This record gives structure tokens, C-alpha cells and sequence, in this order.
């Protein structure tokens, strides 16, 4: 659709469970592991997916390619080795906390950690 | 016919000529005593493959002669099994005759497909009070029971064997992964003396799957996979709606993690085996509610050194639709069955799957049941009476609430005298939206103590002085 | 007066600093379980890259 | 010598008063405010008003939040460190020490919220 | 029988024979060197071909040296010649004065003494330290270990034992140095002329030394101190004296084996060590016993790595020792000499049948008001001092009082100090602790018990310091 003048929209659910079956092989295959286990070359498997998405100039056509990634943290840890490899490549974030979803705000929002740069300056002058 | 090249440890290799089997089957070794079946994990070239065996492996020489069934472990299935204790390869283990039956069935066998799964959540209703208001059970859902020794478990496994059986008709199997002999034998004696099972004649409402704990670990993997082909006769044959209990789902991964480095595999995190997301996955969804009928699981949990984000206890937990916690501060109280009220959570606990009228009633009582808890701190340190006329009453009705959560059970009728009451879904919504609204506040706190229904409260009062 | 005013702002005080020590007291368990987990997985890629070169 | 006897002596000092308020921050989490000395609220009292100063709006980052992208000179980087570790500014709260270029932007901020 | 070098990697050298295959331990002789080159065979790998290790260093080692064979291991040099002089691995003597001139030469690999051959008496060894007669009693014929990091004081208090202990003892003595400095094994040699244990001029002698240290091939640091108890074997054997035996290090056993390990074919066990750890330390630790022909004291120094106990080095030397000494350097940042841990040191004869009950009860006593001593001050750390009652500001008083009496003045750190070197007797250390716990000294501060002997220096330094007010 992207290349023939159509807007696409695509969610993997989730991206962590694609890093743990790719794990499975590498090791299968008795390759060296590093952090967490990991094969040394995870960062290559979500930068070669994620490039993709793009918007086309109008000598190609137009169309476009939006992605929405999910990512799975244990415990709140935006700081382990998954979830920076991905924070690294997509232009922001939204934050999900599970003790505001537990207060009874919902959807539970982190207003203050969730960021969008690119996407600012595409909106309705209404809004 | 093939033999038997390298004995190392509990893996055995296995040379043929002809007839190569595939992967997952079965062999056995002639010219043994008892049976020793050798279950085939990789095909090594050169016509050889590489088997784990399930008994003991000395006394085997390099070059015996060794059969092959062409099928996966097949295990006696039926209705005739109500009642019976059996291991992993479908021996009887009780001394009580031969099993006999018409068919047999294969443990390894795959998923539903994706048309024939359910497309509703549909709640599962046991009788009891506590369970089917505030952590309600969905129909083929997993449920995690905590809780250990000395709190009650082995009651709360007992009687929901006996409600089913009563309110819906379906059998229920259990299957013990790697337990102890000396607990599978009260466990066996203390279902004698409740009804459950029965040496008599063919009421019985339960099978047993045993694989104890000083088994090969090859041996004590399979456990969950032959205990669940016997749950999946009653569904698929006869179209029941079937409980499913593992005592404990820990000892079949940790099982797993010994089985995947005997045969040279390259460890993952902590210590685990790099398989340890899709063995979880290709056990866990064949428990589910197809178009015929369904599967219940209700297994014990366990987490290692309190790590609650340790792999282990993390991959089971994206499983599950519903825990249930066995508190001993609860057991100290008096309260039986003791299931903590405030910290169970069930998903689906939500006004599109229960409706409006389940969920306005036990969200309630979730919220009344916390400012007792937060009042309760005041009045220990400071005093009673400064507190206002308006959380009194507060005070007083979370009293009767946590003492009309108990209810007498008909597994012990003999040892407490009191009479087993089975309350259905819509005496226990009509119940509890009375007490939140003060409607029955002057009666005293003991006429709530272990009684049925509402009616029978009122029935209580009259008997006090 | 004194010895009322006193006393009881020695109740308030001292509970605070437990509130404080129990909320420090969790953030310090999490990183004390990612730090024990990746001991072992750090110690257990030493034995097998010994026995691989071996 | 290359920077200079002034440059260094004021650059000294910053790195003294914020290393001492990093040894009182386990005592501070504990115990609270009101259990150091007197001598000791000026250490706090102080250091948390360098490190407002350290913030800058950037000029790239004027599609963030919309503010100005400012430029000081060296000269001046000098002057705004030096009435702050002396004691001229003890009159003034931290915020408003909150995202400004030089030193005269702070007490033309410390008006407003008056 | 010849055999020529077919393999050099590192110290492991491998060695090819053809017809006659030498043994598991034995010597080999590698022949067109001008120095003495001596290889132990360790293992067989088929078609006639040994792999070795190497006692010397093996630059300029060429394929193709014809290499000799002995038919007997490293047969060293022993009997009452060997005395006052220092020796080499191989029993070479290096302290250039001569040959060393004897008749019994002795294997180093030889059998632990079997169940019927034990002694099972017990006594007590009293040496003058406060902190060891008083908490942890030594013994005689018994085996004495000293813990503790690196900086706290192992060579100095291993230097202590020899200069109280090895003058009055009647017979010999052997101190066989494993690993460590070289410039440490001079200052032993001008230690022991300049007191008379050491003579050069005639046959009046107690003492022998061997020393490998920590410049050798990593072959021959685990090979020294085999050499040191089999010399200390002859006397206890042979003959039937009273034998003492220094050892120090003794960590420097267990790493020179795992360096080693790693080019001879085994895979790592737990932090970084050999599989077979605590089976060749648990072959050299059954030899140092107390036999029905003689009697070992032993004393070694225990080199714990980076101040952690549960090193599977250190920690597994606790089943082989009856007396730990386990030093700590909490202590010695105090300024407490020697820095001894007495709620972490023991012995097997701590013992009211065997000290007697008026040892026993001053002992635990004194251990009940440190670690009481030890939970109080989780509550100076928020209250404070002055707010505590007057009941517990006497048990910190008195506990504090107790540390620093049990600091005493060594001999051999005059040059650190400057004081004089004190030994208080057994009899008197008991009645310096009784009185402190009475309460018959509460009019006292502190500083009148730092670094004294027996009790009563402890008020005559508290009136000179009242006076200079
Ligand atoms: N009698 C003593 N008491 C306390 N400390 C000492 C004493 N003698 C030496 N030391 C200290 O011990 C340190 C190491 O001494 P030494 O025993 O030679 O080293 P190690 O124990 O590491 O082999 C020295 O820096 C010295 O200050
Ligand atoms: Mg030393």
C-alpha cells in the first residue's frame, strides 16, 4: 500500500516475544550469548524492521507506513536491554503505569515520561 | 528392531537398520524385568537416535535388542479410570488388577485449531461464596492457586472435585508432577474418607496420574501431558465440562531445565533451557473450551527465592486468568476456606463479561473491606471512640461481611457436624447487596458465621438466647 | 503544653522516616533481584565458553 | 594556567558545594530537613540553585516547548557563578533560577512570581 | 630410557616415548641444558605419550631433546644435616654455602597414616597473646589456622609464634615458605643469625627452611610445600621429636594448580578453579597429623581473597583446621592490634572439662557483652548516645573496655611502634577480664588499656596521664 499511494497501519503485539524465539535459535545454533543470553546481534533484528516504515515524497506517490510497536517490561524496568534497543529506534514513547491502572485511572498514562517528536508538528490546528 | 551403542547417565543412543522412527515416539527395551520406555528426541545420522530413557538405566549392556511400538506413549483412556492411580506410561500403581478399556490415546497431540475455539468468556460457578463473587473462574481458563502447607490447600482441592460433579457433571483428573510418596499417600487416604473415590462400586469422580518425585527426569516432564490426555477423553468423547488439577506447575519447568542439558543445550537466562517459552505454550493451549466442551486448570504455583520477575514464575504468568491466595492470617481468625478477599484478582472482572449487576455488588465489597483495614490502625494505636457515628457502622458491617464469606463444606460433614451448603450464583449477588445498604445491620455478628444462604441468617438470630 | 506539643510531633516524625525507609526499602529489592539474576547468567557463560574452546 | 587563575578558582568552588550536598542526600531521605545543623541548610539551600543554573534552553529545542534559544558568553559564565557562591542571591527561590540564559534573566523571573 | 619432546605450550610440556613408559609422579631429566630441568609426569594420552609439567622455566626447550627418566619421584636430600640451611624444590641448596651432605634421601609423594594410627589426646599450647589464650586456645600437636585478608597482619603474627614459641621448645623446627616476596625470606635469614636459631660456625642448629616463591614457574609453587612436610615427616617418623611447621602462604597451593589446569584438558568447576579442588588439598592436609610416633604443631597463614569467606579456596580449609584465627580489617582500621575477630573464632577445645569452669565462663562472657554490644549501636545511629538509659551506657562502657584491653604490644613490631613487646601469662589474663565485668575499674577511661600487658599497667598508666592536666 506504502508504494502505490495508500496509507497502511501495522501493530506488532508484541516485539518482546519475537526477541525471545529469536533467542531460541541463536542458541540452538551454539552461538556466543551476551546480555541476558542475547545474541549479539538483536539490534539488527528490530533496526532492519522498524526502517521500513516511512513516508514516501510525492514523485513516489505518497503513501506511508505507520508502525506501533508493543514492548513487555518486568517490573517497570525501562532500563534492561530490550526495551532500550527499541526506545533507540522509534521517534517517542507512551507510557503505561500498572499503579495508576490500579488507582482507577484508565487508560493509565504517564503524561510526564510519554514523548512525541516528530509527530508534533502534524496536527489539527483545532486541536 | 535396533541396539543400544552408548549408555551415558539417563540418555541412551540407539542404532537401527531399517525402520527409523520418527521423533516422539516410544521404544522398549527387551529382555528388563519391569518396563523401560525410551522416548526418541533426535535423529543423530548415520541410522542413530538419541533417546531419554524413564526408569532406572544400570544393567543395560552395549548391544541388546530393542523393539519399537511406531507410535507415541499410548495409555489406557476411558471411563473406567474414575478412581485409579497410574504413572506416566499408564501402569497401574495401586495393586488393584489391570485397567481394562476399550481405547487407548497419545500424549503428544496437537492444539485445537483456530475454528473451533470458543469466541464468549463464560464464568465457571463452584458454589462457593468467596470464589465465584470477588475472583470468579472463567470456563477453560488457567488458575493459579498460592498458598502451601498448614493453610488448607488440600480441602479446597477436595470439595471442588465434589461441586462440580454435582452442579455441572464433569470428572476431574489429578496429576502429581514430581511429588513426594509420603504426601501422595495421604492424599490418597484422605479422598477415601471423603467420598471422592470410592473402592466399592463405579461413583468415583476423580483419576490419578502420579509420577513421584524419585523418578528420571525424563519421567517427571510427561507427567502434565499424560494427565492431560485422560482430561481431554471427557471432552472430546463425551462432551463434559472437566476440572484439571497440577500439584505443581514449578516442578514441571525445573523438570523440563534437566532434560534440555543432559542432551547438550546450551543454557538460556538464570539457568533455564532456551525452550522454556514455546513447552509452556505446547502444554498449556491444549487446555482450553472448544465447540464440544471444556478444560478447567486450577495449579499450585511456587516462586523461587521470592523473585516474582524470575523466568520461571514469568512465563507461567501471561497464562493465567485468575489467582486465588490461601492466607494463614486468615486461618488464625477462623475463617474456613481461607481465601484472602482483597488480594485475589480475576480478568475477567469486568462489566462485558459478568454484567452490570455481579460487578456494582462485589466492587463494593472490595472498597468496604479496605477502610477496615485502614481504621483498624487508628483504633490499635490511638483509641476507639474518637472516630465519627458514620465509620462506626463501617466498622460493624466489614465484621459481617468477612464473616459471611465462610461457608461449611460438604467433604466435612463428619468431623464438624455442620450441614455442606452449596450456594448458587444468584443467592450470593442477592446476599451481599443487602448487607452494603445496612438492610440487615441490627442482627448480632455470630447469626453470619458459617451458615448458606441470606435466608439462613435470619433463621440464626432466633436460636441466640 | 510543652510536653504535649513535644510528644506528639515525636509520633508524626518517626513515621515518616519509616515511610521513607520502607519506600526505599523496595526500590533497592528490584535492583538486589536483577543484580542476582545476572550473577548466575554471568558466571554460567565463563563455564560454557571454557568447555566450547576446550 | 591555560584557563586561567579565575576561571579555575570559581569552577573549584561548584564542584565543592555540590559533592558535600551529595554526602547529606542519605541522611536527608531519612531524617528529613529539620535534623541538620544550621551551617548545613546553606549547603542545600545552595546547591539546588547551581544546579537549576545548569539548565539552558537550547536552540534546536525550540519545538519542544516553545521557548527561546539563548547563547552566554564565557565572560558571563564566570559572573553568574560567582554571585551564587558568594551569597547575593539568598533572597530568591529555586524556580526561578529554572531555564534562563545569563544572570540578569533570573531576578527579571523572581518579579513574577511575587 | 629415552623419550624426545614432541609439544611445548606453556609450562605443559609433552613428551613422547617409544618403548618404555615412565609412570604417573616420577622425574624426568631433560638432557642439554646447563641448568637442572626436572619434568613430573601428570597424565597418559595413549600411543606412548605423557604430557608433563615443567619445575623450571622452559624458554629455549627445542623439539628433540633427549629426555632421561628416573624410576623414582623427586627424591630429596633429608636427615639432621639439613639444618640451618635453604634448599630448593628438588633439594639443590641455594644459600651457597656447599653440598648438602646426608644419607637418607626421601620421596615427596607418599600415603596418609590410617585410622589406627591416630592420636586422640588433647592439651593446651600457651603462647602470651591475650586474644588467642583468652576466646580461641591453641594446642599442641594440633592444627592452627590464620584467616584474613591481605594488609592485616598474617606474616607478622606467623612471625610472632616463632619468636615466643621455637626458643623454648625442645625440638626442631620447620618453616617452608609457599608464594610469597622474596625480599620476605631474607629478612627470615637475618631474623634467625642475629638470635642465635640459625648458626653458621658449627652443628648447634634448629631450624631448616624451604622456600619456593613467587617468581617460580607455576609448576613449582605447588610442589614446594610437599617438600616442606617431607622433611618434617623425617623427624616425626624417623626419629621421634616434638616438631613445629610454619607455613605460610598457603592459598599459593591451591592458585598455582589453577593455572596449570586449563592447558592439561579440564573444564572450570565454580568461580575459576580446578575440578578436582578439594581432592588434592584434602591429600596434602591428611599428611600434617598427630600420629602414635610424634606430634606436629602446625600454624598456617590463610590468604582469603578480597575479604570473602565463602571463596571455595578458604572455605574449604575449615574442615581440616581445629583452631581459626580469622582476622579482619573492621578492626585493624580501628587501630585494635592484632585485628583478631573473637565472635568468629573458635577451637575444639573450648571445653569446661578441659580449661576448667572458671576459663569457660569468663569466655562466653565476654563474647555475650560484644555481640549485645553489637545490636546497640543500630540505635545510637538515630537516638544518639546521651538519650540512652543509664543501664546501657554501662554495657557500652564496659564493652569498649573490652576491645581495646584485648590489644597488646608485640615483640617483633617494635620498628612500627616503638613500645616494648609484652607477654602476659595464662593465669593472669582470666583475672584481668573478671575484673573489668565486675565493675571494679568503672572509674577509669578508656585510653589506660590501650596497648598494656597484664592488668596492673593498666592504672599505672591511667594516674600519668591525669597529671599533664
Ligand atoms: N603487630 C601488628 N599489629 C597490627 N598491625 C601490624 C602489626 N605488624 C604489622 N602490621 C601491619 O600489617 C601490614 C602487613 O603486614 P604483614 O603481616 O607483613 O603482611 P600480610 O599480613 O599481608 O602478609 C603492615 O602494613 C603493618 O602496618
Ligand atoms: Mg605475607
Amino acid at each position: 500500500f506504502r508504494d502505490n499511494g495508500k496509507h497502511a497501519l501495522i501493530i506488532y503485539d508484541d516485539l518482546s516475544k519475537q526477541a525471545v524465539a529469536y533467542r531460541q535459535m541463536s542458541l540452538l545454533l551454539r552461538r556466543p550469548p551476551g546480555r541476558e543470553a542475547y545474541p549479539g546481534d538483536v539490534f539488527y533484528l528490530h533496526s532492519r524492521l522498524l526502517e521500513r516504515a516511512a513516508k514516501m515524497n510525492d514523485a513516489f506517490g505518497g503513501g506511508s507506513l505507520t508502525a506501533l510497536p508493543v514492548i513487555e517490561t518486568q517490573a517497570g524496568d525501562v532500563s534492561a536491554y530490550i526495551p532500550t534497543n527499541v526506545i533507540s529506534i522509534t521517534d517517542g514513547q507512551i507510557f503505561l503505569e500498572t499503579e495508576l491502572f490500579y488507582k482507577g485511572i484508565r487508560p493509565a498514562i504517564n503524561v510526564g515520561l510519554s514523548v512525541s517528536r516528530v509527530g508534533s508538528a502534524a496536527q489539527t490546528r483545532a486541536m | 528392531t535396533g541396539r543400544i551403542v552408548a549408555v551415558i547417565g539417563a540418555v541412551v543412543d540407539v542404532q537401527f537398520d531399517e525402520g527409523l522412527p520418527p521423533i516422539l515416539n516410544a521404544l522398549e527395551v527387551q529382555g528388563r524385568e519391569t518396563r523401560l520406555v525410551l522416548e526418541v528426541a533426535q535423529h543423530l545420522g548415520e541410522s542413530t537416535v538419541r533417546t531419554i530413557a524413564m526408569d532406572g538405566t544400570e544393567g543395560l549392556v552395549r548391544g541388546q535388542k530393542v523393539l519399537d511400538s511406531g507410535a507415541p506413549i499410548k495409555i489406557p483412556v476411558g471411563p473406567e479410570t474414575l478412581g485409579r492411580i497410574m504413572n506416566v506410561i499408564g501402569e497401574p500403581i495401586d495393586e488393584r488388577g489391570p485397567i481394562k478399556t476399550k481405547q487407548f490415546a497419545a500424549i503428544h497431540a496437537e492444539a485445537p485449531e483456530f475454528m473451533e475455539m470458543s469466541v464468549e468468556q463464560e464464568i465457571l460457578v463452584t458454589g462457593i461464596k468467596v470464589v465465584d463473587l470477588l475472583a470468579p473462574y472463567a470456563k477453560g481458563g488457567k488458575i493459579g492457586l498460592f498458598g502451601g502447607a498448614g493453610v488448607g490447600k488440600t480441602v479446597l482441592i477436595m470439595e471442588l472435585i465434589n461441586n462440580v460433579a454435582k452442579a455441572h457433571g464433569g470428572y476431574s483428573v489429578f496429576a502429581g508432577v514430581g511429588e513426594r510418596t509420603r504426601e501422595g499417600n495421604d492424599l490418597y487416604h484422605e479422598m477415601i474418607e471423603s467420598g471422592v473415590i470410592n473402592l466399592k462400586d463405579a461413583t468415583s469422580k476423580v483419576a490419578l496420574v502420579y509420577g513421584q518425585m524419585n523418578e528420571p527426569p525424563g519421567a517427571r516432564a510427561r507427567v502434565a501431558l499424560t494427565g492431560l490426555t485422560v482430561a481431554e477423553y471427557f471432552r472430546d468423547q463425551e462432551g463434559q465440562d472437566v476440572l484439571l488439577f497440577i500439584d505443581n506447575i514449578f516442578r514441571f519447568t525445573q523438570a523440563g531445565s534437566e532434560v534440555s542439558a543432559l542432551l547438550g543445550r546450551i543454557p538460556s537466562a538464570v539457568g533455564y533451557q532456551p525452550t522454556l517459552a514455546t513447552d509452556m505454550g505446547t502444554m498449556q493451549e491444549r487446555i482450553t473450551t472448544t465447540k464440544k466442551g471444556s478444560i478447567t486448570s486450577v495449579q499450585a504455583i511456587y516462586v523461587p527465592a521470592d523473585d516474582l520477575t524470575d523466568p520461571a514464575p514469568a512465563t507461567t504468568f501471561a497464562h493465567l486468568d485468575a489467582t486465588t491466595v490461601l492466607s494463614r492470617a486468615i486461618a488464625e481468625l477462623g475463617i474456613y476456606p481461607a481465601v484472602d478477599p482483597l488480594d485475589s484478582t480475576s480478568r475477567i472482572m469486568d462489566p462485558n463479561i459478568v454484567g452490570s449487576e455481579h460487578y456494582d455488588v462485589a466492587r463494593g465489597v472490595q472498597k468496604i473491606l479496605q477502610d477496615y483495614k485502614s481504621l483498624q490502625d487508628i483504633i490499635a494505636i490511638l483509641g476507639m471512640d474518637e472516630l465519627s457515628e458514620e465509620d462506626k457502622l463501617t466498622v460493624s458491617r466489614a465484621r459481617k461481611i468477612q464473616r459471611f464469606l465462610s461457608q461449611p463444606f460438604q467433604v466435612a460433614e463428619v468431623f464438624t457436624g455442620h450441614l455442606g451448603k452449596l450456594v448458587p450464583l444468584k443467592e450470593t449477588i442477592k446476599g451481599f447487596q443487602q448487607i452494603l445498604a445496612g438492610e440487615y445491620d441490627h442482627l448480632p455478628e455470630q447469626a453470619f458465621y458459617m451458615v448458606g444462604p441470606i435466608e439462613e441468617a435470619v433463621a440464626k438470630a432466633d436460636k441466640l438466647a | 503544653e510543652s510536653t504535649t506539643s513535644e510528644q506528639s510531633a515525636r509520633m508524626t516524625a518517626m513515621d515518616n522516616a519509616s515511610k521513607n525507609a520502607s519506600e526505599m526499602i523496595d526500590k533497592l529489592t528490584l535492583t538486589f533481584n536483577r543484580t542476582r539474576q545476572a550473577v548466575i547468567t554471568k558466571e554460567l557463560i565463563e563455564i560454557i565458553s571454557g568447555a566450547a574452546a576446550l
